[PDB]
């Protein structure tokens, strides 16, 4: 009947299937597993009437990039993610991940995804980054950096606290619609 | 309220895979 493909794509452990498993389970992984490839659908109702959402969840690892792309025919919307607290994982948005997809896919949107801001307050956190003297990734950063590569939008949340968690999904979710 | 989305509901059946990527597949699905 209906349905939409969403594909999730970036660095290794951004957090992209704990993004999947909390949103479609309300669940957090108990363990990092590295993913290889896995796929999930759920039912969302739209203006009441009921959609297939596949997601497709893929390997941040670089020995995976032959094979990734074979997931992406006839994808509805990508998220691109990152993890605010990652400058290295910004950086590959624009280095590896946005001209992957949109090769693959020029026709295609996609969603910037800033994920893991639970731990942008996270003192930790913070003091991890601070010993290479690097910095989280602020929203005005992210937006300017959607709006230069053209994504549809830039969206955050945490998988953990499930903050903005649905936000995300309904973006994406419109992006495909639109 | 046009564009108002449901939370999810389990266990809709999955959208087709390349056969290629079977195997690759699981086990987290
Ligand atoms: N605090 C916090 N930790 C998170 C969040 N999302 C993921 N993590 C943690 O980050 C790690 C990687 O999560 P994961 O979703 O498996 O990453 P991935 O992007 O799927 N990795 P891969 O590309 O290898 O499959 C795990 O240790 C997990 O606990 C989040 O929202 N908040
Ligand atoms: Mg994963
Ligand atoms: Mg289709």
């Amino acid at each position: 009947m209906q349905t939409i493909k969403c594909v999730v794509v970036g660095d290794v452990a951004v957090g992209k299937t704990c993004l999947l498993i909390s949103y479609t389970t309300n669940k957090f992984p108990s363990e990092y597993v590295p993913t290889v490839f896995d796929n999930y659908a759920v039912t969302v109702m739209i203006g009441g009437e009921p959609y297939t959402l596949g997601l497709f969840d893929t390997a941040g690892q670089e020995d995976y990039d032959r094979l990734r792309p074979l997931s992406y025919p006839q994808t509805d919307v990508f998220l691109v993610c990152f993890s605010v607290v990652s400058p290295s994982s910004f950086e590959n948005v624009k280095e590896k991940w946005v001209p992957e997809i949109t090769h693959h896919c020029p026709k295609t949107p996609f969603l910037l995804v800033g994920t893991q801001i639970d731990l942008r307050d996270d003192p930790s956190t913070i003091e991890k980054l601070a010993k290479n003297k690097q910095k989280p990734i602020t929203p005005e950063t992210a937006e300017k950096l959607a709006r230069d590569l053209k994504a549809v939008k830039y969206v955050e949340c945490s998988a953990l606290t499930q903050k903005g968690l649905k936000n995300v999904f309904d973006e994406a979710i419109l992006a495909a619609l639109e | 309220s046009n564009l108002v989305i449901s939370d999810p509901i389990p266990g809709a059946k999955p959208l087709p895979v390349p056969p290629e990527l079977a195997p690759f597949v699981g086990r987290m699905s």
